[PDB]
């Protein structure tokens, strides 16, 4: 436990019992993978192909969710890399 | 070090277990999950497919005890979700899940429930330690064998239509 | 809904001669985006609120599993 | 584990032992925040009684009816609104005085669901194990007519037919 941390970078167990336990080189590959597809995805629901009733496409609404994650995704993955991990 | 890959080392959290550990593990998903977590999902995996391998395999041969029924297993389940089985189906598998999720959230936590354990042995095929570790590698080598099967079959039978040779 | 055409039930909306509480100029539709009011009413369109308030409803149901309680997640 | 209706499921802390129909399930754990299984056993006794006499009803109202016009209704559901509700008002204060004094019972004593109910004597005599294989004798077919009555309710509000 102890999630409070003062060092240069947070503890392991501030990621959860899933994420602690994914190697940096992992997180990392797959953080930038899933930003790339969230924002194709998000660019290709709207942006480059104007949204309409008849087209909304789950995989392109599913994948933009996938961009907030990222986010989350590379955070972990630095957490993980400056953890020796 | 590992049994089934002799190129890669042995995966760190796969020692010994009667579900057929040949430490099979390249990419180190037990390291992720807790192995009891990825072992019920892999026998929930293992039932399903049998199950759904030898009703697919049946109901294409002999399946007709009414009208509804006419059907090659691959149009069956839009016109069985239109009669109203799949509902019923979904119904007591939702209920049944929503037991599973207090039994796998039992273990993981304490207690004694071995990954894949509901205690369903009615007729007493297993009586000892040997035959319930014997049959639990059985079950899992046919569940994946059926994993892979049903794969082929549907991949088969949508990329043309055909019959049991599909 | 449960085949997953969501769009069935945005088809056909409210035409802009539809007078409220009767049938003359209605649709079938009850979920739909449409912005901005009503033409007779000078309101906001009653699909336009439910399809408003099934977001979020969808969306608070989904924010209520976030913290932690007897199953270990 | 402890359970013997989910065989695999270790029940909670206050299913052991007595209060008989005791088959260790409470898989959502409720019985953790109440207090003790009193109210909880008198509210499901209370339920399985009336779903009894429900069941009965909806059986004898399909097959049998008073003399009167306006009991002749088949359809229970049908019935609930064809009746004068003269009728339903006098069931509902009969009902609402003994709720009265069983209210002021169940909150505070030791055995709320034991309304002291025992014209013919059923439980004299009879021992501890007889009395408590009619205890469990009560629930089960309390809780199968509960579910009973519930599917009847819904086949009638669902395709109009009261029965089968
Ligand atoms: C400057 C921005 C910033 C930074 C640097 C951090 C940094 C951190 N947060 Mg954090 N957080 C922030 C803003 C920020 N937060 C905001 C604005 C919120 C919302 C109020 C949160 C809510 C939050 C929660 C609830 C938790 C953290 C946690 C953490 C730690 C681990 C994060 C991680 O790897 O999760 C990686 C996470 C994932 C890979 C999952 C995907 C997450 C995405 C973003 C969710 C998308 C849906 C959402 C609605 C949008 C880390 C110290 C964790 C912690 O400290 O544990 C004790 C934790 O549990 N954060
Ligand atoms: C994963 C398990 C699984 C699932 C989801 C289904 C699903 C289905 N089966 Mg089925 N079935 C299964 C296992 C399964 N089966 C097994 C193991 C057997 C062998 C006993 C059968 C034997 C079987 C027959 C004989 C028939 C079905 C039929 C059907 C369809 C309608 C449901 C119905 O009335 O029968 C349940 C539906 C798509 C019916 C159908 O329309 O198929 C053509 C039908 O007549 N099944
Ligand atoms: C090759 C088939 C096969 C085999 C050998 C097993 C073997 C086993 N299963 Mg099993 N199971 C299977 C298919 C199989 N399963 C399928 C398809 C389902 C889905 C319905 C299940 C659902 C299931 C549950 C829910 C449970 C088991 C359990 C068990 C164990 C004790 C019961 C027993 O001896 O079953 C012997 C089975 C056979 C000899 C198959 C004969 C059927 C002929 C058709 C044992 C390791 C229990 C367990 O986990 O104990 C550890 C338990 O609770 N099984
Ligand atoms: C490989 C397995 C598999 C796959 C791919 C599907 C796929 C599908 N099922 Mg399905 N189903 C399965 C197994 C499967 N099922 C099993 C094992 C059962 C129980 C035996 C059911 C019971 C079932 C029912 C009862 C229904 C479906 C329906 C559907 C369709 C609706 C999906 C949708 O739009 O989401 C909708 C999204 C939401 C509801 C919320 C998000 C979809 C094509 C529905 C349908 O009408 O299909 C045409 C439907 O009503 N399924
Ligand atoms: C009014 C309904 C009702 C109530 C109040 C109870 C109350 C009780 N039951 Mg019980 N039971 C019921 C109906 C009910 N039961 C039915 C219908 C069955 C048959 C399936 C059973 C079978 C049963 C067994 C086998 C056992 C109990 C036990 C218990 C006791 C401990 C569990 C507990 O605290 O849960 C309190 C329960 C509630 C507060 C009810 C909450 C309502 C939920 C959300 C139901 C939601 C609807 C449901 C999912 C579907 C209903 C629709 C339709 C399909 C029927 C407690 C006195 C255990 C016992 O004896 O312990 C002493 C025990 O071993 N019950
Ligand atoms: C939950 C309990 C319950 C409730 C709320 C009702 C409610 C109703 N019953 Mg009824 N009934 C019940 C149990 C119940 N019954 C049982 C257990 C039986 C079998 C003896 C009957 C036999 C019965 C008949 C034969 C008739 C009704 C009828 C009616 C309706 C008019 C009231 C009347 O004349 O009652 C009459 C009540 C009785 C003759 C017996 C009541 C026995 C009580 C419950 C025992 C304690 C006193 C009303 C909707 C009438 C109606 O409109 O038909 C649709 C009618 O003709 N009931
Ligand atoms: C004036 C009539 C009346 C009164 C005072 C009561 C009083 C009571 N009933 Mg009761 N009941 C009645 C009529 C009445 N009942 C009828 C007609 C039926 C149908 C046969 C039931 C069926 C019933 C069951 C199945 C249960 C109770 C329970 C209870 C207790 C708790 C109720 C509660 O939470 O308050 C609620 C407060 C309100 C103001 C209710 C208003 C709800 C609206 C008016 C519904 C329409 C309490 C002793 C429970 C109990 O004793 O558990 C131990 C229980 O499980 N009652
Ligand atoms: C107690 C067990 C039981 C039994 C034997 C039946 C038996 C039957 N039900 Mg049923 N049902 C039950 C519980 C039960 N149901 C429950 C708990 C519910 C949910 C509350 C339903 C909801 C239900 C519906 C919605 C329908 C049936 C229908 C049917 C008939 C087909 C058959 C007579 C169907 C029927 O033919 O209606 C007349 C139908 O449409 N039932
Ligand atoms: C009356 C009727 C139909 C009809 C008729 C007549 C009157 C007869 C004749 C007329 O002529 C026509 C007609 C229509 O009227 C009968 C219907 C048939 C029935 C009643 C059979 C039901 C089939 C059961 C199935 C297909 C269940 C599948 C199992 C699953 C299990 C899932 C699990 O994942 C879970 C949840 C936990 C995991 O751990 C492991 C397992 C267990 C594998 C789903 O994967
Ligand atoms: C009524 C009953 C028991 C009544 C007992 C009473 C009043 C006893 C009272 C007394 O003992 C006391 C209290 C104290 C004693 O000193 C005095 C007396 C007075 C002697 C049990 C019913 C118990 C009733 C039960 C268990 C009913 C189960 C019903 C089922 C399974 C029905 C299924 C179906 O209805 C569906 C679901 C759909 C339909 O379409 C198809 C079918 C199949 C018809």
């Amino acid at each position: 436990e102890s999630t409070y941390w003062e060092g240069k970078a947070p503890p392991s167990v501030v990621l959860g019992p899933f994420l602690s336990k994914i190697p940096s080189g992992v997180l990392g590959p797959a953080s930038l993978v899933a930003l790339i597809v969230g924002s194709y995805c998000t660019h290709e629901s709207n942006i480059f192909n104007t949204l309409t009733v008849d087209t909304i496409y789950p995989a392109y609404v599913l994948g933009s969710f996938l961009t907030p994650i990222s986010w989350g995704l590379h955070v972990a993955a630095w957490i993980q890399k400056m953890n020796k991990a | 070090k590992s049994k089934a890959v002799p190129f890669l080392p042995r995966p760190a959290a796969l020692d010994g277990s009667v579900v057929g550990d040949v430490g099979f593990d390249p990419v180190g998903f037990t390291s992720w999950l807790p192995l009891s977590y990825l072992q019920e999902a892999e026998i929930k995996h293992c039932r399903i497919a049998m199950l759904a391998t030898l009703g697919w395999i049946v109901a294409d041969f002999v399946h007709l005890p009414g009208a509804v029924h006419e059907v090659s297993s691959l149009a069956a389940h839009d016109v069985a979700v239109k009669s109203g089985a799949l509902a019923q189906i979904l119904i007591w598998t939702s209920i049944a899940e929503a037991i599973s999720v207090i039994a796998i959230s039992q273990m993981l936590e304490g207690s004694g429930r071995q990954p894949g354990d509901f205690k369903f042995d009615p007729l007493n095929f297993a009586k000892d330690e040997k035959s319930l570790k014997k049959m639990q590698l059985s079950e899992l080598k046919n569940g994946r064998l059926a994993m892979l099967a049903f794969s082929g079959i549907v991949t088969q039978a949508a990329l043309t239509g055909h019959a049991f040779p599909y | 809904f449960f085949s997953g055409n969501w769009k069935a039930y945005a088809q056909n909306p409210d035409t802009a001669s539809h007078i409220f509480g009767s049938g003359e100029g209605s649709g079938t539709a009850i979920l739909t985006f449409l912005g901005g009011f009503h033409p007779q009413t000078k309101s906001l369109w009653l699909t336009d609120m439910a399809h408003h308030h099934l977001a979020i409803a969808v969306l608070f149901i989904v924010a209520g599993h976030m913290y932690r309680t007897n199953w270990l997640i | 584990a402890q359970s013997k209706a989910l065989p695999f499921l270790k029940a909670p802390a206050k299913l052991d032992g007595s209060l008989a129909g005791d088959f260790g399930f409470d898989p959502m754990g409720i019985s953790d925040q109440v207090a003790n299984l009193k109210y909880v056993r008198a509210a499901e006794l209370k339920h399985c009684r009336v779903a009894m006499l429900g069941f009965l009803g909806w059986v004898v109202q399909q097959y049998v009816h008073l003399p009167g016009e306006i009991y002749a209704e088949s359809n229970p559901l049908k019935a609930l609104t064809s009746v004068p509700l003269l009728s339903q008002i006098q069931i509902f204060l009969f009902i609402g005085a003994i709720e009265l004094a069983t209210l002021d019972q169940t909150y505070t004593a030791d055995k709320p669901w034991d309304l002291g109910f025992d014209p013919l004597n059923f439980s004299k005599g009879k021992s501890e194990q007889q009395m408590k294989d009619l205890e469990v004798k009560e629930l089960k077919n309390g809780r199968v007519a509960m579910i009973a009555i519930m599917g009847l309710i819904a086949q009638t509000l669902y395709t109009g037919v009261p029965l089968f």
